[PDB]
RNA sequence: AAGCUUGAGUCUCGUAGAGGGGGGUAGAAUUCCAGGUGUAGCGGUGAAAUGCGUAGAGAUCUGGAGGAAUACCGGUGGCGAAGGCGGCCCCCUGGACGAAGACUGACGCUCAGGUGCGAAAGCGUGGGGAGCAAACAGGAUUAGAUACCCUGGUAGUCCACGCCGUAAACGAUGUCGACUUGGAGGUUGUGCCCUUGAGGCGUGGCUUCCGGAGCUAACGCGUUAAGUCGACCGCCUGGGGA
RNA sequence: ACUAUGGUUUUUAUU
RNA sequence: GUUUAUUAAAAACACAGCACUGUGCAAACACGAAAGUGGACGUAUACGGUGUGACGCCUGCCCGGUGCCGGAAGGUUAAU
């Protein structure tokens, strides 16, 4: 990726590249690893903004 | 019947004729067997934009219980009168009486 | 839909005991009063198909009840039409 | 109301008619029936100048009240009637004091109903309440803009003037001509719409009805001899030229105006 | 959904130009935003908040 | 010809919704008109030209005129039998659901014939005309073109009132009845949280993805089934011709 | 996401 | 229905309808040295003028030219 910018910022957020596909796919989706770490531990992670 | 707050913006210099309007607003709901719970004051307030060369308007608020099959025919009273703009009936929203 | 006033006026007529909400007669009378509450909401313009289908749905349920009442008891149907608004 | 019938006999095909059971079946109120006498249609030389002019049978007029000024006196509607000159209809009214008068018909009001006059009257059609008391969007009926001239504006079936902008002592009227006329609210203003709003339902029908109308058909210039129409001919069927009137003048694309003296009264031109 | 007359809360979701601030930059949820916009619309019709700065 | 009940229904107080029908009322960007301030470019592409100005366009300022959908929120979200349905505000309305009592007493299901209903365009009388646009004047294009591309643009989309009944009308799954097997999200009630809490852990409704029994040539369907058979209807028996 | 072109359209082969 | 009174009665003339074009009402229009007269107590589906002919189903191509209107600068050009 690619994809054209629509909100101007001079510094990147590392939000869309290599984090994001390489790695980011087919390793967390649907019950992979599970136990508590990809869902329940994050439901117990406090946030001062939504999330 | 349903609860209505009934809010409308009155010209601030007509505040001495408003008691004469309240006199016949009360008659137009008590003749319909409805009930009033405030109908006294919400003060003269500053607007977010000027109108009719002024920057304030007077607010009364009615806070009533009325038959909603005539609540639009009752709205004609504020619409023929030149002293009033943008009248709106404002239904329920946890009204000031609640069958206590 | 039927008002609290119009509901009570049926339950206090098409009964035989104190507050008796089941009799087949009161089921048919309430459906006929729901057609009186339909006035001013049906037959204004060709653009609405809902309230004629609502009338036909209440009429379908009223037929399902009457077709049974006049087969099981007979006399309770020919008597109900003398105190309910039907045909005339 | 309107009534219509399918074919039944030779030449009696599909037909349409307009009918009103609430129109008075009797005679006009005789004190207010006036002959509507005509000077004869002769020009300054004692001869007729207008081609094929005629009709109707008598055209006698039912006066109509356009000079009334009344306050606090109520009145009742007695009739719905016709006048042979117009499409507006008339209503016979009885004042409760009292006098019988013909009013230019208000719509939304029938016989056996009561109206008031002037400042203590409600905002209902026919109540003639002051035009300086009513909001924009009100339908004012027949206007009168020159005091004492008579029933100016809204003179045809289902017509009305509407008030669209107030300026203190003044108000602007939205006209059927597309105009934006201004006045100091000193108008007769009966309140409502004119007549019964069914004159458009008419069809006239058969060509023999043109004799009652007093109107004789226009003829094609090609269908004349060369001495009684400029287009007259001529088995070639063609004029070799742009089309003209029987007087030999062109008019297509040729705009005509003579008024130069209402420039302060003109406000808006129709789109 | 409950109030439109006390404007102290509604001024927290509009700019000095009277324009509505997106939920994605206020830590606010969208099912709130959808009704905070209704409270702002109610308070605009009350003439106690501005519609547009044209005006 | 009567009785019962776990089918199927009645009444009271609460839960969510762009479902439908009617009235009250604001915005954003685009388009024309008048006079100012008055200038040489303004328009369109993959490319190019018609357009548009020297008789003064485009743009900008204050007015006047005017149409269509309501943009953001809008979702791996609601609601509707479906086709479809989003600015606020007020009434009326078919279904679905929480929950304590009391009443019917098999009142249930399907359906030939019949009958109800448009995303669309077509019939048509009078209004409307900014987006977009078949038709259409042109620019072209090219060897050619009637097309791709571009300037302008009618029917039509919009309004009142009626006819037409169309489609891939695809949710690939007739309408009804009672069963089967786990996980995880969303959405809405409800019990309890000194609410890590765009909630949590159970329990009712809806629903989406993954997945098991069974069924399938294959896709997979997968409790809302392409499974299990029970009611009733519609329809079939090599392909083309049709 | 990172730079335009559009047409002609094999016959015997297989004994 | 109107039509060659005495050789010619039809297939011509015209109606709801389609379209162009003049008219916002002191209208347009016709007539008028002048008073005015009609249009008209009508008011845009109402009025004036010309094509085409109800109904049903359609509406080719052409603006070089003559005519007509718009664009208004310039030229020639009379009163002055």
């Amino acid at each position: 990726i690619k994809v054209r910018e629509n909100e101007p910022f001079d510094v990147a957020l590392r939000r869309f590249k290599r984090s994001c596909e390489k790695a980011g796919v087919l390793a967390e989706v649907r019950r992979r690893e599970f136990y508590e770490k990809p869902t329940t531990e994050r439901k117990r992670a406090k946030a001062s903004a939504v999330k | 019947m349903r609860h209505y707050e009934i809010v409308f913006m009155v010209h601030p210099d007509q505040s001495e004729q408003v008691p004469g309007m309240i006199e016949r607003y009360t008659a137009a709901i008590t003749g319909a067997e409805g009930k009033i719970h405030r109908l006294e004051d919400w003060g003269r307030r500053q607007l977010a934009y000027p109108i009719n060369k002024l920057h304030k308007a007077h607010y009364v608020l009615m806070n009533v219980e009325a038959p909603q099959e005539v609540i639009d025919e009752l709205e004609t009273t504020f619409r023929f009168n030149d002293a009033v703009i943008r009248s709106m009936v404002m239904r329920t929203k946890h009204a000031v009486t609640e069958a206590s | 839909s039927l008002s609290t006033e119009a509901t009570a006026k049926i339950v206090s007529e098409f009964g035989r005991d104190a507050n008796d909400t089941g009799s087949t007669e009161v089921q048919v009378a309430l459906l006929t009063a729901q057609i009186n509450h339909l006035q001013g909401h049906f037959a204004e313009h060709k653009k609405d198909h809902h309230s004629r289908r609502g009338l036909l749905r209440m009429v379908s349920q009223r037929r399902k009840l009457l077709d049974y009442l006049k087969r099981k008891d007979v006399a309770r149907y020919t008597q109900l039409i003398e105190r309910l608004g039907l045909r005339r | 109301a309107v009534v219509k019938c399918k074919p039944t006999s030779p030449g009696r095909r599909h037909v349409v008619k307009v009918v009103n059971p609430e129109l008075h079946k009797g005679k006009p109120f005789a004190p207010l029936l006036e002959k509507n006498s005509k000077s004869g249609g002769r020009n300054n030389n004692g001869r007729i100048t207008t081609r094929h002019i005629g009709g109707g049978h008598k055209q006698a007029y039912r006066i109509v009240d356009f000079k009334r000024n009344k306050d606090g006196i109520p009145a009742v509607v007695e009739r719905l009637e016709y006048d042979p000159n117009r499409s507006a209809n008339i209503a016979l009214v009885l004042y409760k004091d009292g006098e019988r008068r013909y009013i230019l018909a208000p719509k939304g009001l029938k016989a056996g109903d009561q109206i008031q006059s002037g400042v203590d009257a409600a905002i209902k059609p026919g109540n003639t309440l002051p035009m300086r008391n009513i909001p924009v969007g009100s339908t004012v009926h027949n206007v009168e803009m020159k005091p004492g001239k008579g029933g100016q504006l809204a003179r045809s079936a289902g017509t009305y003037v509407q008030i669209v902008a107030r300026d203190g002592a003044y108000v602007t009227l939205r006209l059927r001509s597309g105009e934006m006329r201004k006045v100091e609210a000193d108008c007769r203003a009966t309140l409502g719409e004119v007549g019964n709003a069914e004159h458009m339902l008419r069809v006239l029908g058969k060509a023999g009805a043109a004799r009652w109308r007093g109107v004789r058909p226009t003829v094609r210039g090609t269908a004349m001899n060369p001495v009684d129409h400029p287009h007259g001919g001529g088995e070639g069927r063609n004029f070799g030229k742009h089309p003209v009137t029987p007087w030999g003048v062109q008019t297509k694309g040729k705009k005509t105006r003579s008024n130069k003296r209402t420039d302060k009264f003109i406000v808006r031109r129709r789109s | 959904e409950i109030d439109y007359k006390d404007i102290a809360t509604l001024k927290n979701y509009i700019t000095e130009s009277g324009k509505i601030v997106p939920s994605r930059i206020t830590g606010t949820r969208a099912k709130y935003q959808r009704q905070l916009a209704r409270a702002i619309k109610r308070a605009r019709y009350l003439s106690l908040l501005p519609y547009t700065d044209r005006h």
